[PDB]
Parts: structure tokens; sequence; C-alpha cells
């Protein structure tokens, strides 16, 4: 039963349905952007990120000997209709990867049901979208129609192997870390991936390796996913709120620990994890007051109780006599730790039976061009590990020494730092 | 911000 049911090009013609030329609100003008709409609530769009942010619009560098370690710039990426139809093709096996996995299916499932919350309107008895978490789309009589939406895959930004997880704020509420959600627009590429090393001891040191070994693309995909499922579900963890490193001031965010899993998440204390968990159980109490207020709603794509009974499934409620909701601790607890616990990188790496860093605090050594559409160099079901070929074994596929022919290592970072 | 050393 795939993830995504339909098999894109991307010079299809536009449906306004699923395939069509929409615009995100950026508040700010942009021309429409060919996008596909890959699964409820998930769209991707093949397009670099000029548009979530309107001081990066600029594809070029900062100057020559202006720039970030661990950075690639490549201007003409993802300019032509080949390199888009190569794009969505490589992202939609990515997440048919994923889904074949049983904690992939959960995780996408989780994500598919973590509808951004509705406290958009200013009046306590009325139920509102907010805008923000909308797309509009140009439909076939050439007019505008908004639309709910959980995720949007798009290209990178100036920076072709920043990936990361964004989404519009609020003038006033932290909708990443209210218990809310957001939509999530995550800059992924499926062309590049990253190489890293075997031994522990080379792949954390500055100095050394050549990245010998590629991440599987599926991982990196999964690691931002997570990062998505946290912010869907408004249970983000403060980007402030870092663990000191022990040569350099070097810090790293609880939230990304969180997300590695394994033995780098037991560096967030125990009295914090508590502090946090009792914050967010806290908010989420305070969208089970806000639905009990709730008599009224705003537009009519769905009804009242439709969406009550979105935000109970969403958020796992309770409800008793009334149709008054609260929270459970059993089930908040339960959600809470499939979102931060269960979905972590380290986990996808088991499922996937890959080889991968053994912790998020490491050097990368290179970043490799890639072609996972060919079913000769990557498959769902094993990656570049292809069942009975030489690469099946040893991770001998993600061996950039062996399977050479997958790989073109286009920079060297060790040193650089 | 992800990636640890473009966080840095
Ligand atoms: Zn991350």
């Amino acid at each position: 039963m795939p993830f995504v049911n339909k098999q894109f090009n991307y010079k299809d013609p536009v449906n306004g349905v699923d395939i069509a030329y929409i615009k995100i609100p950026n508040v700010g003008q942009m021309q429409p952007v060919k996008a596909f709409k890959i699964h409820n609530k998930i769209w991707v769009i093949p397009e670099r990120d000029t548009f979530t942010n309107p001081e990066e619009g600029d594809l070029n560098p900062p100057p020559e000997a202006k720039q970030v370690p661990v950075s690639y710039y490549d201007s003409t990426y993802l300019s032509t209709d080949n390199e888009k139809d190569n794009y969505l093709k490589g992202v939609t096996k990515l997440f048919e990867r994923i889904y074949s996995t049983d904690l992939g299916r959960m995780l996408l499932t989780s994500i598919v049901r973590g509808i951004p919350f509705w406290g958009g309107s200013t009046i306590d008895t009325e139920l509102k979208v907010i805008d923000t978490n909308c797309i509009n789309v140009i439909q076939p009589d050439g007019s505008y129609r908004s639309e709910e939406l959980n995720l949007v895959i798009i290209g990178p930004s100036a920076d072709i192997i920043q990936f990361e997880c964004k989404s519009f704020g609020h003038e006033v509420l932290n909708l990443t870390r209210n218990g809310y959600g957001s939509t999530q627009y995550i800059r992924f590429s499926p062309d590049f991936t990253f190489g890293f090393e075997e031994s522990l001891e080379v792949d954390t040191n500055p100095l050394l390796g050549a990245g010998k070994f590629a991440t599987d693309p599926a991982v990196t995909l999964a690691h931002e996913l997570i990062h998505a499922g946290h912010r869907l579900y408004g249970i983000a963890i403060n980007p402030n709120r870092v663990f000191k490193v022990n040569m350099s001031g070097l810090e790293v965010s609880f939230e990304e620990l969180r997300t590695f899993g394994g033995h780098d998440a037991k560096f967030i204390d125990s009295l914090q994890e508590n502090e946090f968990r009792l914050y967010y159980y806290n908010k989420f109490k305070d969208i089970a007051s806000t639905l009990n207020k709730a008599k009224s709603i705003v537009g009519t794509t769905a009804s009242l109780q439709y969406m009550k009974n979105v935000f109970k499934e969403k958020y796992l409620l309770s409800e008793d006599t009334s149709g008054k909701f609260s929270v459970d601790k059993l089930k908040f607890d339960k959600l809470y730790k499939m979102l931060t616990e269960i979905y972590t990188e380290d986990n996808f790496v088991k499922f996937f039976k890959v080889l991968n860093r053994k912790t998020y605090l490491n050097f990368d050594k290179a970043v490799f061009k890639i072609n996972i559409v060919p079913k000769v160099n990557y498959t769902i079901y094993d990656g570049f590990n292809l069942r009975n070929t030489n690469l099946a074994a040893n991770f001998n596929g993600q061996n950039t020494e062996i399977n050479n022919m997958n790989f073109t290592k286009l920079k060297n970072f060790t040193g650089l730092f | 911000c992800a990636r640890w050393t473009k966080c840095l």
C-alpha cells in the first residue's frame, strides 16, 4: 500500500488538485511555483527555497573566502526540468523507504495526524485556522483556494547542504513550543549526501578521515521529519537549551540530541527533561480548555465537532460526559515519549540496517553527489546495499571506495575546521 | 538552524 500513490513526472500537466501552481504565506510576493501533493497533508516543491526567508533570496555565496566549512554552493542546482523531475522522484523514493519500515509508518502517520492547531481566532468561543498553516493553490479557473497542510519538502536555499526544518512564526504565539504546531517546511536534497568514518575516534576528530562511508539519505530525511514531528505537536525544545560539549565554546542543542537519540539523548539531564515534559503537558491542558470553550467555528470546510474530533485524535485527549476534554497523564506521556524517544535517528538506523554516525557530535568529512533514482543505484528496500550483489553485505553499497560509481566527492571538510 | 557543524 504505497505512501505516494502516483508516480509523478515534473512535466505532468497541472490539475489544481495534487499538481498545482501554489503560493506560500511568506508575508511578501512571489511568482507561483509548481508543487506536487504526494500524500494527504504533504506537498513537495522542487525549487530552491528562495521563498521562506525573504533575506535568503540569492543562490550565490558570501564571497569566496567568506564561507562556513561544512557548506556547498552551486547556484545552478535545481534550475532545470530534468533536475526537478529527478528531485521529485528521489524524494518520493525516500518517503517510500521510510514508510516501508514500521517506525517510519508510525512517524509518517503521526505527522499526517499532526494538524496545526486552530488557535488563530481572537475570540475564545470561536475556533479559527492560522493562515500561515495554509498554502494558496491556483484552481483550474485560475482563482486561488486556501489549503491546510502539515509538511512541505522544498529544495535548499544558497547553501545546498543546509538541511533544516522551518516554519512561519506568529506575532505572539510560539507555535512550535506551545503545543499548537505549525506547517513545516523542510529544506532537503536527495541529490547529495555526507561522508563519515566508521571509527568513532576518527569520526569525532576534526583533523582525520576523508569520509569513506556515505550517509543513507533516508536517514537524513527521517532526521528532519523527526524535528517536524516535534514541531507539529508544538513540543520542540527552545534552541537556547544547550549541552556544553566536553576547545572552542562548542555547544549542542537539546532538541538535536533528542532527535538523534541513543547515547546522545542521555546527556540531557533528568531534572530538565521532567521540566520540559511538565511544561508541554500544561500546554496540552491549555489546548483542552480552549477546545472546551469553543462554541463556534470559522469557515465551512469542516464542522466544529469534526475539528474537535481531529484535535482529540491528534493530542489523544480524554472525553467525559459533557464532551468536556481533558488530558490524561498516561496518554500524554505515551505520545510525548513516542515523538521524542521512539522517533529518533538512531532508531531509524536499526530499521534501515545501515551504517551511520554513532553520535550527533561528529565532524563531517565530505559531501558527495549521488543519484538514487535508478534502481540499479538505490532501492526502497536496501538503499545502496542492494541484496544479492557484492554491495549487500558489510554495508558495501555505502562504502564510497567500493561503490565508487555512485559517489562523486565534491568537497573535503577535514582540516578546514 | 539539523546538523551540528552547521550550527556551531
Ligand atoms: Zn537536526
